[PDB]
């Protein structure tokens, strides 16, 4: 009911981003949406004497026939200023998470004057044929990171209740979710998300204790062939990066001469003592691997076929902080570029539930072919930052 | 008197830290003082214009050539960003057919938008006095100046909010601004749309902006920014090769300018070749030499030139269809239609720079830049026809490090067909000739030698003069696959061989890449398997090309 002074960072002038090209149908969408959201007052138009831009364009989310508006409010957000809480550590040990969307609220909240005029977006034309409609937000954003930290307050006073009478959960917020952690049953964890979403009202189930990270595997076989081996040793001489007492000269002994690759090769003594003490030393944690808030979190991701994906998540090379495999399959059987898609959002789900931000991309993917066909599957209100790798590397087989 | 509706004013600031401009006014001719003082006048008399006193500091040249010309570079050096007037020019191909097309000239609304009243200050401009014996004549703009950074974009957005009304009252006809015009069109009885084009002539004019009664110049076919739009069809103006004995690189730029802008309707237009003659010049007045590749491309663009060739305009209520045709060294055209043998539009694409490549990663950007074409033009992404099987696709993505796709698209036989040249195995191959290979080079001397030994004991080590150590690495595969039967094992310690062989390449810039793939064309059966180097690994001998 009373505006907070908002402002950019010093030098910096406001986003001025290109809206990219939308179909017909997402066209329509955002003009009905935003004829709405303009008889709410939550969006006035604006005339040409605002220079500033900010790419929109709609979606749908999971179980629903309606479309939504998403703002990529990415250069706003790096272009505003640093509002200034420590991140809740054991919310990615709790049992399980659901995530709410409380975007809604934060229309309630009317935004700073002088600040609007950098909220500008334009629902474009087909054809270049009109100038395209030019809206500006009155309200807190969806999307822009001043809504969370503005509605800090509030959202503290409205969850103050529900926080005193459950002690045991754990409540987190990130941009327009909300992520409550609990170790009750399916069953009491929906009922109680109803009594959390009731509790709300009148003012994705997610299960992180089934994630672990993965350890580096070799094979166990009676019989190798000289293939076999040149794998094993070209594997543990990858890790010998990551672990240092890996050792592999007992097992290159053994591919010795010029064989076929197909020809079995029985194992010497010394060369099992050898790919034993790898084992143990492959069964340990990694020597020094630390979070730093500071830094960028990367996370790399490779295709392995047949629907599985495996991802990386780092700040140095070979010091992972997390590493995983996602195979899920949702309608995406014959969509590369749907499963890349939903593996960003689900990876970039998991850093914002272990360390409250979103980490770097690098996507498997050509850069024209991605930026033509991400949008088509996008459910999430964030949107991280990408970059595209064109070599490919070799690095894929040793996380399958 | 009629009450006029007035018209909001925008408001304008200048950049950030900058003051207004100050200009020394030119010294000129009395005879064009003169001019100016009468025209002055007569604008002074109009409304356009103010005097002014002497407070005011700022000053803007003003010349005249009588007309009034103001050079307004500076105040616009020192006036704000304002947002686009259009971020780009429509194209022909996604205008809709109408029966009637009206064009109206608002040309007398320019000068009716009024300048917002803080801003007028900066708009101040002097004439000097006849032998400068009194002081010059002080004026200040009341509305928008020609010349001035925000006149289009307030411009336009007035209309725009002036037409909304009458555009949403009347959801039959279609309206359209560009400069100083408006374009009405609509599918009604020709009585009807006159009917309208009144209607609207009256609601502009209670904004007291007049619309003449002349009959307008402009009337089909359009002849608009290098186009030819008429009643039923629309195309490019005529493009005419020129005749030259010799051609200079300005000639060849104005070649391959016709033949670009003649390929989005004409099909079949090739330019690598007399765009390659202009590859690192830098120089508009050099005369270059066509070479014969240049000669037969051109014939062929002479031969597809020859007779005109028209777009149809966008029916929404039929599909849209792409159909993508190979031209061989990185060129492709495409038709964009919705009936057989009537083009909405063409075009082409070429590869990008690039080391290696291949044809499917080739059509695959093609694909994409025309659904983004599509998608600006018409708001949808069209049905493709490609090259291409429909096995030879899924293999390629199934079997693609990468992840990509194309959308909904048929397959359609017209040769050359995109194909998959070779395909690596994934487990060794029983029975096969398992070849290590190895090469080597000497940094200094660029001396080096590649080889291989294999299981059967054939052997051989080759010496080679000016190389590297990549280039050995790849010529002792590339000896692999000589000396080996249909089926071939082969392993490497080079990383960066199996990176360029991993990109599944069917042309590159290297020779020896070529020679390589040559060879895998060739082969039934081809195993690579990489291992790391100078780890023991028997087979992999570093040192017998070490020597
Ligand atoms: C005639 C015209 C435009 O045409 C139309 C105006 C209104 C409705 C539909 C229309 O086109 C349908 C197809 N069509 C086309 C021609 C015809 O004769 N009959 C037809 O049915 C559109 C334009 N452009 C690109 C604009 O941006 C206008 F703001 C023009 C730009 C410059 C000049 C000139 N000099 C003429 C333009």
């Amino acid at each position: 009911i009373e505006t907070v002074p908002v402002k950019l960072k010093p030098g910096m002038d406001g986003p001025k981003v290109k809206q990219w090209p939308l179909t017909e149908e997402k066209i329509k969408a955002l003009v009905e949406i935003c004829t709405e959201m303009e008889k709410e007052g939550k969006i006035s138009k604006i005339g040409p004497e605002n220079p500033y831009n900010t790419p929109v364009f709609a979606i749908k989310k999971k179980d629903s026939t309606k479309w939504r508006k998403l703002v990529d409010f990415r250069e706003l957000n790096k272009r505003t200023q640093d509002f200034w809480i420590p991140h809740p550590a054991g919310l990615k040990k709790k049992k399980s998470v659901t995530v709410l969307d409380v975007g809604d609220a934060y229309f309630s909240v009317p935004l700073d004057e002088d600040f609007r005029k950098y909220t500008a977006f334009t629902i474009p034309s087909i054809n270049n044929e009109t100038p395209g409609i030019r809206y500006q937000y009155n309200v807190l954003p969806q999307g822009w990171k001043g809504s969370p930290a503005i509605f800090q307050s509030s959202m503290t006073k409205i969850l103050e209740p529900f926080k005193k009478q459950n002690p045991d959960i754990v409540i987190y917020q990130y941009m327009d979710d909300l992520y409550v952690g609990s170790d009750l049953e399916i069953g009491q964890h929906r009922t109680k998300i109803e009594e959390l979403r009731q509790h709300l009202l009148r003012w994705y189930e997610l299960h992180p204790d089934k994630w672990t990270v993965q350890p580096i595997v070799l094979p166990e076989k009676d019989s190798w062939t000289v293939n076999d081996i040149q794998k094993l040793v070209g594997k543990l001489n990858w890790a010998s990066q990551i672990y240092p007492g890996i050792k592999v000269r007992q097992l290159s002994k053994l591919l010795r001469g010029t064989k076929a690759l197909t020809e079995v090769i029985p194992l010497t003594e010394e060369a099992e003592l050898e790919l034993a003490e790898n084992r143990e030393i492959l069964k340990e944690p990694v020597h020094g691997v630390y979070y730093d808030p500071s830094k960028d979190l990367i996370a790399e991701i490779q295709k392995q076929g047949q629907g599985q994906w495996t991802y990386q998540i780092y700040q140095e090379p070979f010091k992972n902080l997390k590493t995983g495999k996602y195979a899920r399959m949702r309608g995406a059987h014959t969509n590369d570029v749907k499963q890349l898609t939903e593996a960003v959002q689900k990876i970039t789900t998991e850093s914002i539930v272990i360390w409250g931000k979103t980490p770097k991309f690098k996507l498997p993917i050509q850069k024209e072919t991605w930026e033509t066909w991400w949008t088509e599957y996008w459910q999430a209100t964030w949107i991280p930052e990408w970059e595209f790798v064109n070599t490919p590397p070799l690095v894929k087989l040793w996380y399958q | 008197m009629v009450p006029i509706s007035p018209i909001e004013t925008v408001p304008v600031k200048l950049k950030p830290g900058m003051d207004g401009p100050k200009v020394k006014q030119w010294p000129l001719t009395e005879e064009k003082i003169k001019a100016l003082v009468e025209i002055c006048t007569e604008m002074e008399k109009e409304g356009k214009i103010s005097k002014i006193g002497p407070e005011n500091p700022y000053n803007t040249p003003v010349f005249a050539i009588w007309r009034k010309l103001v050079d307004f570079r500076e105040l616009n050096k020192r006036t704000q960003d304002f947002w686009e007037v259009q971020l780009g020019i429509p194209h022909p191909a996604g205008l809709k057919k109408k029966k009637s097309v009206t064009v109206l000239d608002v040309g007398d609304a320019y000068f009716s938008v009024p300048l917002d009243e803080d801003f007028r200050k900066y708009t101040a401009f002097t004439i000097p006095s006849i032998n400068n014996e009194t002081p010059g004549i002080r004026y200040q703009y009341n509305v928008l100046p020609q010349g001035w950074k925000g006149s289009p974009a307030i411009f336009q957005s007035s209309m725009t909010k002036i037409l909304e009304p009458f555009a949403a009252q009347n959801p039959d006809i279609v309206i359209y601004q560009y400069m100083d015009d408006l374009y009405v069109g609509s599918d009604l009885e020709i009585g009807q749309h006159r009917t309208k084009i009144e209607e609207l002539r009256q609601h502009l004019l209670r904004w007291g902006l007049t619309t003449p009664d002349k009959k307008h110049q402009k009337e089909p076919p359009f002849l608009w920014m290098g186009y030819e739009l008429h009643p039923d069809k629309w195309t490019v103006q005529p493009i005419v090769l020129p005749e030259k004995d010799s051609w200079t690189v300005n000639d060849i730029q104005k070649l391959v300018g016709k033949l670009n802008w003649a390929s989005q309707i004409y099909p079949g237009i090739k330019v690598r070749q007399l765009s390659k003659l202009l590859r690192g010049t830098k120089a508009l007045t050099e005369v270059i030499p066509l070479t014969e590749e240049a000669e037969l491309e051109l014939a062929e663009n002479r031969e597809i030139l020859k007779e005109p060739v028209h777009g149809v305009y966008y029916d929404p209520s039929k599909d849209l269809i792409a159909e993508i045709q190979k031209q061989g060294q990185g060129q492709w055209t495409y038709q964009i239609y919705q009936e057989p043998f009537k083009n909405l539009k063409t075009g082409k694409y070429a590869r990008m720079r690039g080391a290696h490549t291949n044809d499917v990663k080739q059509l695959t950007e093609a694909v994409q830049k025309i659904t983004t074409e599509s998608i600006v033009i018409w708001g949808k992404t069209p049905k493709f026809k490609l090259p291409i099987q429909k096995e030879t696709w899924e293999t390629w993505w199934t079997e693609y490090w990468q992840a990509t796709w194309i959308p909904e698209w048929e397959f359609v036989n017209t040769p050359p067909l995109v194909k998959l040249w070779y395909q690596l195995e994934k487990e060794p191959i029983v029975g096969a000739e398992t070849f290590y290979v190895d090469g080597a080079a000497n940094r200094e001397t660029k001396l080096g030698k590649a080889g291989y030994v294999t299981n059967k004991g054939r052997q051989k080590v080759v010496p080679l003069t000016n190389t590297t150590n990549q280039k050995t690495e790849l010529q002792a595969i590339y000896l692999a696959l000589q000396d080996s039967g249909l089926e071939v094992n082969i392993v490497t310690d080079s990383q960066y061989a199996l990176g360029i062989i991993q990109a599944q390449p069917d042309k590159s810039e290297s020779e020896l890449v070529n020679q390589i793939i040559e060879q895998l064309i060739k082969k039934e059966k081809v195993y690579l398997a990489w291992v790391p180097a100078h780890k023991g690994i028997g087979g992999n001998e570093q040192v017998d090309k070490l020597v």
